[PDB]
């Protein structure tokens, strides 16, 4: 049985405040008595602005029957800050939340404003969570973006080892040969690979990145993430497409192609690399017969955008 | 039929 | 020839290599869902028996939106979003060609307003509840352009007596980096950015100190695959930018958007540009094949979503767009299949017949308010050619009167506002202009199933009818 916070001691100086969205209001939702009355006491809470034990108390209880009460998590992380309470119980608190909630922005933001509050010296314990956090879900978008702030962050603050650096390529290299179609794994790739301020550049450097985007095709040649990457590789590099061709021709029909089974031919991406490639050599007929047979044939769908890219030629 | 898991805000 | 019908295609499963993973397992199960549904249902071009008919249902639609009364218990999730809950209602409504009558309107605008708060900004609720918030913000005031009027009691009148403040929040709202957060210790990211755009945009409450760095924390969101992620990082005026997550459907949507409402801003290098042919070719890409009914995806290698067909879908012609001036810069068939995208609506993202009505993310997934206004958003962007014409914003400068409108902004800093009334008013009709510039391209209407089938038409970036963002803006502007 519930007891109504009227009749609970702790409360009882305290007058509770009703919600006004006017009379007859549209969208209204159907309350339960919990849920109402916690409300009810939290608008009297905000409204005199107590920090206090009770009023904390009070904000778990709201977030956990709607994690995304974006007022109520504000509230409370102003009551972790006045009451100086500890980070850290509040970040264990967080991995219960972490759970079952999932896909929240005010859970995420909330472990952010913590771990940038606590500033510890050295992330590999959050890094570690993270990454357990993934395996129920490997392309929580949420998730991703906040691994990328972490080291973003943390970076910036100098205290990201090399050695650090180094073992997370290591846990990216395992996501995609566990899901070489994780999207989320690649574009993590990148950020430690290609876009991070650190990241190393060197005529070497570029060799190996190159012998792994081709690898990753020949083993999956229809995965439209490595295409991607590929492409926006030679882009961000500036490097000729000419020259890998010979490892991508053999689609249209440095590591080369070998052909595995259930691989219908044409790649619909290799011929747009081939296209593109014809382009790079001023060969503007040939890239359009091409694209026509993308439009035509090979990539129906997108029948339209092809034949955009065959005008785009003359 | 499960719930759609988007949210966006 | 250009757009054909899913039926007219082949229907074949994405090719495994022989490399099994989680993603492949998840596609090869939803093709079958979406592939055996289409089965069961009647080409919508065709003129069969014992087939389901793929008409758009919409006095299904309706009543599942008449539920105006009160929400059960569980939707007590979206308890800091019911202005959502409006917007989604009072949008679909209106691409369904339902009107509602003053008493209900009035309703709405009342609610609507006990979620204003004098300091500035809506909340998610009611003002001694919730605090301001971006995005609710954008929702409601959307929503008032919707079903409200400039009677006293239309809540256009509030709206404008609120300009100063909603202005003074967006700026406690503003990062030095030229990100917002989308309340007070809140998050930040593009979703931010859009809405706050949007309603400066149409409240005329624009300034220079406003956009400072904002083209720029977008810009910085374009990743390698040509759509945008949710946000950019500055590495310590910044080094350099980085993005921070994959291409996302809505995160590309509110960049596109974004960036697109900032090109009619009369700065001097502003905004930074962004690889627009990238951002087209992104947009393409995520359109569905026919065995997965032709419907968009929000990221590589995941699953079609109704919803994707507004972010993605209504992202296309301002895409399409910025390419054009890119061209222009320097110095037609449809860009994505306008044919299939509806296929998908009607056949695979309608509700069964004759149940709880709505639409959804797939089949196998419970309709929703979210999922009915963006799948009907989507549709109405894939049924009717929009385009953004020049001769149409010439227009609109030709007949823009400065001399009338509402008192400009106080700038938080002195030097924050315009430079001048001059480079103000100019301004001002930049952005009315422009924002005004959206047209239906006559004979571009392509309507599948027939026109039983037709919904009204929507305009892009702002995503409510255009005869309901003419009225609207031009009062604010006092160009009425
Ligand atoms: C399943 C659908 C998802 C997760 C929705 C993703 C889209 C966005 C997030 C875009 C949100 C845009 C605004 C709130 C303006
Ligand atoms: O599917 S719709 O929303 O277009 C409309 C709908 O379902 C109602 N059909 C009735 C029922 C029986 C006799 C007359 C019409
Ligand atoms: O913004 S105003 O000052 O006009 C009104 C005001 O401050 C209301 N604050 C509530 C109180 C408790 C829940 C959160 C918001
Ligand atoms: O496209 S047209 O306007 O030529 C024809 C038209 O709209 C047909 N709609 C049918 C008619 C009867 C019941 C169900 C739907
Ligand atoms: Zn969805």
């Amino acid at each position: 049985t519930y007891i109504p916070m009227s009749q609970r001691r702790s409360w009882a100086d305290v007058k509770p405040i009703m919600q006004d969205d006017g009379p007859n209001p549209v969208v209204p939702i159907m309350y339960s008595e919990e849920y109402k009355d916690a409300m009810d006491y939290f608008r009297a809470i905000a409204a005199k602005e107590e920090k206090s034990e009770r009023a904390l108390e009070l904000t778990e209880i709201i977030v956990r029957m709607n994690p995304a009460h974006y007022t109520v998590w504000q509230y409370r992380f102003s009551l972790l800050t006045s009451l100086n309470k500890s980070l850290e119980d509040e970040l264990r608190l967080m991995n219960e939340f972490a759970v079952q909630n999932l896909k929240s922005y005010q859970v995420w933001h909330h472990r952010l404003l913590l771990l940038d509050r606590i500033s510890p010296q050295d992330p590999v314990s959050e890094i570690e969570y993270i990454h357990g956090s993934l395996l129920p879900d490997p392309k929580n978008y949420h998730t991703w973006a906040y691994l990328h702030w972490l080291y973003s962050h943390f970076s910036t603050l100098g205290r990201i080892s090399e050695a650090q650096w180094g073992s997370e390529l290591d846990w990216c290299n395992e996501m995609l040969r566990v899901d070489g179609r994780n999207n989320s794994a690649w574009g993590w790739r990148w950020y430690l690979r290609v876009s991070r301020p650190g990241a190393e550049t060197s005529s070497r450097s570029l060799q190996d990145e190159l012998i792994y985007i081709l690898k990753s095709i020949h083993l999956i040649p229809h995965n439209v993430s490595a295409w991607n990457y590929l492409r926006g590789f030679l882009k961000h590099f500036s490097l000729p497409l000419v020259p890998i061709l010979p490892a991508i021709l053999p689609y249209t029909a440095f590591p080369m192609p070998s052909l595995p089974e259930d691989t219908p031919l044409p790649v619909p991406l290799a011929l747009e690399y081939l296209a593109d490639s014809f382009i790079e050599q001023n060969r503007v007929d040939d890239a359009a017969k091409v694209f026509e047979k993308l439009s035509s044939e090979y990539d129906q769908m997108r029948a339209g955008y092809w034949e955009f890219r065959r005008r785009e030629c003359a | 039929p499960t719930a759609s898991a988007c949210n966006i805000q | 020839e250009f757009t054909p019908s899913v039926y007219s295609l082949v229907s074949k499963p994405l090719p495994s290599n022989s490399r099994p993973s989680a993603t492949l397992d998840e596609q090869a199960e939803t093709e079958d869902l979406i592939s055996q549904l289409f089965d069961l249902t009647a080409d919508p071009n065709a003129l069969e028996h014992g087939k389901r008919y793929s008409g758009l249902r919409k006095q299904e639609h309706t009543q599942f939106l008449a539920s105006f009364f009160q929400l059960p218990g569980k939707f007590v999730s979206l308890d800091a979003s019911r202005p959502w809950l409006v917007f989604w209602t009072v949008h679909s409504l209106d691409l369904l060609g339902v009107a509602l009558d003053q008493g209900t309107k009035d309703r709405v605008v009342s609610t609507l307003l006990h979620f204003l708060s004098p300091k500035g900004g809506f909340g998610g609720g009611p003002a001694n509840s919730q605090i301001p918030h971006l995005l609710p913000t954008y929702a409601s005031v959307c929503s008032l352009a919707i079903a409200g009027n400039d009677s006293s009691t239309g809540g256009w009148k509030d709206l404008a007596a609120a300009r100063q403040s909603i202005y003074e929040f967006f700026m406690r709202c503003k990062r030095p980096d030229g990100g917002f957060v989308v309340c007070e210790g809140g998050e930040v990211d593009v979703r931010g950015t859009y809405c706050l755009l949007v309603v400066a945009t149409l409240l005329d409450i624009i300034t220079p100190e406003l956009l400072h760095n904002v083209d720029k924390f977008v810009s910085a969101c374009q990743t390698y695959e040509g759509g945008f992620a949710c946000a950019s990082f500055p590495f310590p005026e910044p080094s350099c930018r980085v993005s921070m997550a994959e291409a996302h459907g809505g995160y590309t949507s509110c960049s596109l958007n974004s960036h697109f409402l900032l090109t009619s801003v009369p700065l001097p290098s502003f905004p930074l540009s962004i690889d627009a042919n990238a951002a087209l070719r992104w947009t393409v890409l995520q359109q569905g094949e026919p065995i997965e009914g032709g419907g968009f995806r929000g990221r590589t290698n995941k699953l079609v979503d109704g919803c994707y067909s507004w972010w993605v879908g209504g992202g296309a012609p301002v895409a399409e767009e910025l390419v054009r001036r890119e061209k222009s810069r320097k110095v037609i068939p449809p860009i994505f299949n306008r044919v299939a995208l509806q296929e998908f609506t009607l056949v695979a993202a309608q509700q069964d017949p004759g149940s709880t009505g709505g639409l959804r993310d797939k089949p196998g997934k419970r309709p929703d308010q979210y999922h009915t206004c963006n799948n009907l958003s989507g549709l109405s962007i894939a049924q009717h050619k929009m385009s953004h014409s020049p001769s149409t914003v010439s227009s609109n400068r030709l007949k823009f009167d400065a001399s009338k409108g509402l008192p400009a902004v106080k700038p938080v800093a002195p030097g924050g506002g315009w430079k001048n009334e001059d480079e103000r008013q100019n301004a001002r009709r930049e952005i009315w202009a422009n924002a005004l510039g959206w047209i239906e391209e006559e004979g571009g209407e392509i309507i599948v199933g027939g026109k039983d089938n037709r919904i009204n038409t929507t305009t892009p970036v702002f995503n409510i009818l255009g005869l309901r963002l003419k009225p609207f803006i031009n009062y604010f502007y006092c160009q009425e």
